């Protein structure tokens, strides 16, 4: 009768973190096989019907949304990856579990969960030593230009796709794509668009701003495409002649008023319209539509006019053109007009396509895509943005280490090898938590439908011989030097993936009860 | 299909011989060791049998399972083989079905996994010949194994001459060391301190410098008479003055025909090993009687089996670690079935550590500390060949110790374990008629 | 229809027969409530997965948030909550002490009325070895706060307190926290912990906060006025925006004539109300809400210092420091309704713009401790652990009387207190023995949640007490059973904390000892 829970659930003890671990897993299944380039894709569907496709891990994990707090800890974990390094929110998911996994019977023996923190607080230390150690800086090895190496990354990258013929032309223009860009880079002001139809090589590599250009209406024949310093107008202002937002619907009794209201009604388009011409903007660039009359005002005034352009290409032309965002038309001025040294509109695969190049504030470029489908753009989008970090995070930190599970197969050496020599309950953790780190270099050949366990078993002898960067190659079934064949991955990101893996686990880890405040 | 009976397979019936292989060694795993716990045996009568040694109760046990009854049989051919390790065998075995059913799992074949554990008892013993000791602290040795243990020096001092005064070739020059020879008795003479070896038998009967011994057994000056001596032909050796005795036990005139004082309530014929034990009461002198035939049969082992090992652990800690490393030479799928081979030795100090009440996983790793820093260089900083104390419960060098087992039985035990996994593991259907 | 219910006959209260121990019902509440804080025990303490009523995920390990959020209704385990809301006034520690003392006087309680005692003999028993407890622990106290003020001599005492609330960050949270207490107890008699005023700020990481003095907010002066000495300040928690009369106040607007004229009204209401400011001489303004741009302008035309401090906590120090309150209206000019303040400038710490409330002329005792964090979460941890280390020295204003930790104390007590159970007859030596063993669950649990087996530490310290051997603790260590000496290694806790906590410990099962049955009421 006198009950101290009244409905308040709780338990702890053992149970309670075995109940967390298996919830940890549940959350690494769902981005296990998107692990690597080749990996499986994930469809998730929202309320509104619409279906996600993508093999993102930090996509993903946005997407579920789990109501269980274990797996909320996860995927928090990864947001302070993406701010930290910006990838790698598979690896640390992925991984933290896997530690879970391996010392989930030995919590059932009896093993305290505290013994088990100062296992992975040392061996996390002791692998962080260990990459700085073997990590290697690369930045004038034999004297060969950083452009050569650059671009055998981004080759081995793209390689076994769609490009894989071309894969040299695209690997020259994703390199000077970022060549173009200032010493802050960022890979959100490269922009990738695509253009139905046409061969692989006629793929674009524009040096400024540029957008599909959907403006279909009238005014052809006329608005002069060159300019040499025009002034670039930022609007979402709809200039239609029979606009949906702008109207006057004035009823009066007298047929002189009517002449009037017709034409004040069209008034509100002309004023709008020379507000335009008052400042001095030589192209307007417009997010709304705009009417076939308004086309024929510039034109006649030696201007330029296309609207229908999303709100992305605006913004990324705020940034171009040096001017700023402006929905009205009235108080427009030059603080908000922008300047460029090459404006003109160009007929790539027959449709329109206006272009900038040569702005003030040009941080900023575009990649146009030919080929003989959508998806082969797409996936191309993609793929060459999985090139284009690679390009810019060799530039940033030069200290790399072998990727595809190479490093992790050291460290499972260097631990497994370290833990021997360690008298007490940590050997068995520490040795469970190099075999942890056979997971990432597991899924990659699993996810890329080779034999694991062949190959798996095969790197070990390697690694014990003497190979510091053997690891999994995606095309040739085969072990492979990761560092010779130029797959490199910066050294920091993989110690703030252990950092991040081990502060997981040991987080859920040191947790013992869940508490529930009934509200 | 129509069929008069029913028939299965799948992972199911891998591990349910894996299941059932499992139950026969917990029902035999805390026993293990000499601090082993005494287990029941309850017939269907209603009965109930008590003990601690593991090969008694694999023969007497029952379980009705095709896969139990093969370590029942595996456990009968190293009984009659050798005589020891029986208990071993079968937990050993069953840590490698569990393993072997858990690479299963991860789909690694059983061919592979087979073809693993081949090459893994192969080097194992090959290892094993590297690093044994040859018959050569005999006062140590049988310190260890012994209320008697107050006086170490004194009453062991005794045993090492008792056990090397039975040395004698009897075929071909090998000699063994026989267990019926010497003869340990007790008093209680003023003291713990006045026992004292004999260099001679010590016949218990009743009624001289004669070298002739005369042995007879048919029924009627050192004269025996088995048969005994009627009233009127003891007055005849009177005449001659012969020592003669009537009704002589069979058992020691075989000892006195191999062979060849004041004792209180039964004056002994000495012929000129034995020691009497004069102890102070019956309670502190009894149980030194069975204290020295205990330590004296484990230096005889040693002697005996002039090949020996260290035993506590000490051959599987190390074999799981140079298993371990062999592992990574080979590859070709062969990894996972050697390198679960080596974890599954470490079953034995850790069966005997938990049976000895201490942390079975810090004892197991610092036992494993010592034997790869063997391996790492040979200085002599590194401990080597380390095992288990079982009373103390800390790690402890067996070879001062004296602690050790024939080198055969560590051999055949691994032969027999990995036969008897590869006997059950290959099975893969079951067809019931 | 008979046979009826046993005892049941007030409101259908579960009245729990003799054969059913009704007493035992309560300890079995009781005692559950120890097990879950147990565990958060010392510096290897098990974090809770806490869910706040908000559908909020915390990870904590302090006690007085786990029973705040955990919503005890079991009475019986409302007394020990209650006990340790009295052990949160005159000491900011032990609370943990107070539910596995209790429970553990409980737990052995049972074992008592097992045998036979009556719950009266238990009673007066742990009464009795309570009195003893306390003439027996000044003698254990070993050294004491030397009284200097000095930042090394605070920094070593706080680091037992910090300890056990947030591990790792103890040697910098103890230099923190020393150099915020330090700057007050000048003033004898008047140290507050109400003085120091934790703000937490999203950053790198702990390592990045900083110690400085009067009443910090993060958010940087809205206005363009750096610094300002002006006593007058009002705070107005309605946002500066055009103002509405509370009478009906119908603006009409139907042609863009009128919508310009109206919007230029709210120029001039603005910069109306704006200028009462200036009229009354405050220029310094603390707003509750936004503000607007055309504001900004009046702000710098009369030369007004705006803040804007959107938490309504940050507003309420004010009121209750300076005196300036909250009025509903824009901009009321009551002089009346003003604060006072020595000086008021912003400042720039750690790439941030903070705004500053400090007493230059006066004395002054506030100060402020700047936290940075990169997760809230644990951010707000580390607040928790500041206020059980700044409550930790204001006991020190009292009677300076310092003993060991780690369990010493523990088995010390416990060892004399067993003695005087021995030598005194009757009944009373099971309750008083059974009082020492009580002390025994507290280094069980230090152990236990260390990964260290139990009996095998309390074997040790009993052995090494027996000999002499004062001041020997459990040695924090996941692989090394042994044991160390705590004064030597720098852990120790305060006198005050063991005596309140044994006292409010033993008069919490006393209360729950002397019920023997709960019955339910209707008004
Ligand atoms: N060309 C490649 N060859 C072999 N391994 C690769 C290659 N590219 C990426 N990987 C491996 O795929 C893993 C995941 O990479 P990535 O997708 O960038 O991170 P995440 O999977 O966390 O999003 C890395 O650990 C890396 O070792
Ligand atoms: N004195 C001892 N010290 C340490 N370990 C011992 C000692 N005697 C026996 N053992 C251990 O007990 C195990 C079982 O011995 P034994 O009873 O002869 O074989 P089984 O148990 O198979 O019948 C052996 O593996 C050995 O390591
Ligand atoms: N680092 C440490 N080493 C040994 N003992 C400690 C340590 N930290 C705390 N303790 C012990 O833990 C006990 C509880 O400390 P604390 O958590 O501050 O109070 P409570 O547990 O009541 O909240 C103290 O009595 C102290 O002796």
């Amino acid at each position: 009768v006198i009950l101290l829970k009244e409905g308040t659930d709780s338990s702890q003890g053992i149970p309670q973190l075995v109940s967390n671990i298996s919830a940890c897993q549940v959350i690494a299944e769902a981005v296990r096989t998107t692990l690597g380039p080749r990996g499986m894709d994930k469809l998730i569907v929202d309320g509104r019907g619409k279906a996600t496709i993508s093999n993102d891990g930090a996509t993903i994990l946005k997407l579920l949304d789990v109501v269980h707090p274990a797996a909320k800890t996860l995927v928090d974990i990864a947001k302070s990856q993406d701010a930290e390094v910006g990838d790698g929110t598979t690896s640390v998911t992925l991984l933290a579990a896997e530690f879970l996994k391996q010392v989930k019977p030995y919590v059932e023996e009896g093993l305290h969960p505290q013994i088990i923190i100062r296992a992975f607080r040392t061996a996390t230390q002791l692998a962080v030593n260990k990459i700085k150690e073997i990590a290697v800086t690369v930045k004038k090895a034999d004297k060969v230009e950083q452009r050569k190496l650059l671009e055998k990354c981004a080759m081995t990258a793209l390689s076994s796709k769609l490009i894989s013929q071309q894969k040299a032309f695209f690997a020259k223009m994703v390199v000077d794509a970022v060549m173009m860009l200032d010493d802050l880079l960022q890979l959100k002001m490269i922009g990738i668009k695509k253009v139905q139809g046409g061969a692989l090589e006629d793929s674009q590599l524009v040096a400024g701003v540029a957008f599909k250009k959907t403006f279909s209406y009238a005014g052809f024949e006329m608005q002069p495409k060159k300019y040499h310093n025009p002034k670039i107008a930022l609007l979402n202002v709809e200039l239609e002649l029979k606009a949906e937002k702008d109207n006057a619907e004035i009823r009066v009794h007298t047929v002189e008023d009517y002449q009037a209201i017709v034409d004040a009604e069209w008034n509100i388009l002309y004023d709008k319209l020379e507000k335009i011409h008052h400042s001095g903007a030589k192209v307007v660039s417009s997010k709304l539509p705009i009417g076939d009359v308004a086309t024929q005002y510039f034109a006649d005034r030696d201007m330029f006019c296309a609207g229908r352009v999303p709100e992305e290409d605006l913004k990324r032309t705020m940034m171009a053109c040096g001017g700023s965002i402006q929905t009205s038309v009235n108080a427009l001025s030059a603080d908000v007009l922008g300047r460029c040294q090459v404006f003109e509109e160009t007929q790539i695969g027959g449709e329109r396509y206006n272009f900038f190049t040569g702005c003030p504030k040009a941080k900023t470029c575009t990649f146009i895509l030919r080929g003989g489908a959508e998806q082969f753009m797409e996936e191309t989008e993609r793929s060459l943005h999985d090139a284009i970090m690679i390009v810019r995070r060799a530039i940033k930190n030069d200290s790399v280490v072998a990727g595809g599970g190479a490093i992790e197969m050291e460290l499972s050496k260097y631990l497994r090898d370290y833990s021997r020599t360690i008298p007490g309950k940590q050997q068995l953790l520490i040795g469970a938590y190099a075999k942890a780190l056979e997971i990432i270099p597991r899924q990659l050949c699993d996810n890329a439908g080779f034999d694991a366990t062949n190959i798996l078993n095969k790197l070990r002898a390697r690694h014990a011989q003497g190979g510091t960067w053997y690891g999994v190659d995606i095309n040739n079934e085969d072990i492979a030097d990761n560092f010779e064949a130029f797959v490199w991955e910066p050294a920091m990101v993989r110690i703030n993936a252990l950092t991040a893996a081990s502060e997981a686990a040991c987080l859920i880890v040191s947790v013992d009860e869940t508490i529930k405040n009934p509200r | 299909l129509s069929v008069f009976g029913d028939r299965s397979t799948g992972e199911t019936i891998r591990s349910q011989n894996v299941m059932a292989a499992a139950s026969i060694a917990n029902i035999v795993k805390s026993s293990l060791g000499p601090v082993g716990l005494d287990k029941m045996l309850v017939d269907d009568i209603g009965d109930v049998t008590i003990t601690n040694d593991g090969a008694t109760i694999l023969k007497l046990l029952e379980v009705e399972h095709p896969a139990a009854k093969v370590l029942c049989e595996l456990a009968d051919l190293q009984d009659k083989e050798v005589g020891d390790g029986t208990t071993s065998v079968v937990i050993i075995a069953a840590e490698l079905l569990k393993n072997a059913d858990e690479l299963v799992k991860q789909k690694i074949h059983p061919t592979s996994v087979i073809s693993g554990y081949r090459l893994a008892c192969k080097e194992a013993v090959r290892y094993i010949n590297e690093n044994l000791i040859v018959n050569t602290c005999l006062i140590n040795a049988a310190k260890t194994s012994m209320i008697i243990g107050i006086n170490g020096d004194f009453f062991a001092n005794m045993v090492v001459d008792a056990v090397l005064a039975i040395k004698y070739t009897d075929i071909r020059g090998q000699p063994r060391y026989p267990v019926n020879s010497v003869n340990i008795l007790k008093a209680h003479g003023r003291s713990q301190m006045e026992s004292m070896l004999i260099s001679g038998y010590a016949l218990n009967c009743v009624v001289i410098v004669n070298a002739k011994i005369a042995c007879l057994d048919f029924s009627l000056n050192v004269i025996l008479t088995t048969g005994g001596i009627d009233d009127m032909c003891l007055k005849y050796f009177v005449e001659a003055g012969a020592m003669a005795v009537r009704r002589v036990l069979k058992r020691d005139l075989k000892r006195i025909a191999k062979a060849s004082e004041r004792i209180c309530d039964d004056e002994l014929i000495l012929i000129k090993a034995s020691i009497i034990l004069r102890g102070a009461n019956d309670f502190m002198c009894d149980e030194m009687e069975r204290s020295l035939h205990d330590a004296l049969c484990v230096v005889k082992r040693v002697l005996e089996s002039k090949s020996v090992v260290p035993g506590g652990g000490a051959v599987e800690a190390a074999l799981s670690i140079y298993l371990e490393n062999y592992a990574t030479s080979m590859g070709s799928r062969e990894q996972l079935a050697i390198a679960e081979f080596a974890r599954s030795l470490l079953v034995i100090p850790n069966t005997l550590a938990v049976n000895a009440a201490q942390d079975s996983t810090d004892l197991v790793a610092k036992l494993r500390a010592f034997h790869n820093e063997a391996q790492v260089n040979p200085e002599r900083k590194n401990l080597k060949w380390i095992g288990l104390d079982l009373s103390n419960g800390k790690p402890r060098d067996n070879k001062q110790a004296g602690v050790f087992e024939p080198t055969i039985v560590k051999v055949k035990s691994l032969k027999f374990a990995t036969e008897a996994a590869i006997t059950i593991l290959r099975i893969d259907d079951l067809i019931k008629l | 229809k008979a046979p009826g219910f046993a005892q049941m006959l007030k409101e259908g209260a579960k009245h729990f027969s003799g054969l059913e121990e009704a007493v035992y019902r309560n300890i079995q509440a009781c005692k559950e409530l120890a097990q879950t804080t147990r565990t958060a025990y010392g510096p290897n303490g098990m974090n809770k997965m806490v869910i706040n009523h908000l559908e909020k995920l915390f990870v904590t390990n302090d006690a007085a948030t786990i029973l705040r959020e955990l919503e005890v209704q079991h009475p019986a385990a409302k007394m020990i909550v209650m006990a340790s809301h009295m052990q949160e006034q005159e000491v900011g520690d032990g609370t943990n002490f107070v539910l596995v003392f209790a429970g553990a006087l409980l737990e052995l309680a049972e074992e008592l009325l097992r045998i036979g005692l009556s719950v009266s003999e238990v009673i007066e028993g742990y009464e009795i070895a309570c009195r003893k407890a306390h003439e027996i622990l000044p003698n254990l106290v070993c050294c004491s706060a030397k009284n200097l003020r000095d930042i090394d001599e605070v920094s070593s005492l706080l680091r037992t307190s910090i300890m056990s609330k947030q591990y790792g960050n103890e040697v910098f949270l103890a230099k923190l926290i020393a150099q915020a207490c330090v700057s007050i107890f000048p003033d004898s008699g008047h140290f507050n912990v109400d003085n120091i005023r934790v703000c937490k700020i999203l950053g790198s990481g702990i390592s990045s906060s900083s110690v400085l003095h009067g009443m910090v907010f993060k958010k940087e002066t809205e206005g363009d006025v750096t610094s300002v000495k002006d006593a007058k300040i009002a705070v107005y928690s309605c946002p500066f925006d055009g103002m509405i009369t509370e009478t009906k106040g119908t603006v009409l607007i139907k042609t863009a004539e009128e919508l310009m004229n109206f919007s230029k009204g709210e120029e001039n209401l603005m910069d109306a109300q704006v200028k009462a400011i200036a009229d009354t001489g405050a220029n310094v303004v603390v707003t509750g809400g936004k503000v607007a741009d055309m504001a900004l302008h009046y702000a710098n035309k009369y030369n007004i210092m705006l803040v804007r401090l959107n938490s309504k906590w940050d507003l309420r120090r004010l009121c209750k420091t300076v005196g300036a309150t909250a009025l509903p209206r824009l901009t009321p000019p009551v002089l009346e309704e003003m604060g006072h303040c020595d000086s008021v400038y912003l400042s720039e710490v750690g790439d941030t713009q903070v705004v500053v409330f400090k007493h230059e002329k006066e004395d002054g005792a506030i100060s402020t401790i700047v936290l940075r964090g990169s997760t809230d979460n644990l951010m707000d941890d580390i607040e928790r652990a500041v206020d059980d280390g700044v409550n930790t020295f204001k006991v020190l204003t009292r009677d300076k009387r310092l003993v060991p930790g780690g369990g010493a104390t523990e088995i010390e007590l416990a060892k004399q207190i067993t003695s005087y159970g021995e030598t005194c007859p009757g009944l009373e030596q099971y309750a008083i023995k059974k009082f020492a063993e009580a002390f025994e669950a507290i280094p069980r649990a230090l152990a236990e949640n260390s990964g260290v087996k139990a009996n095998e530490v309390i074997s040790k310290l009993y052995a090494v007490h027996q000999e002499g051997n004062k001041n020997v603790g459990l040695d924090i260590e996941a692989e090394v059973p042994a044991v160390k000496d705590m004064l030597e290694a720098g852990i120790l806790d305060t006198y005050l904390g063991k005596y309140w906590a044994i006292k409010l410990a033993t008069n919490a099962a006393v209360t729950v000892l002397r019920v023997d049955q709960i019955i339910m009421a209707k008004p």
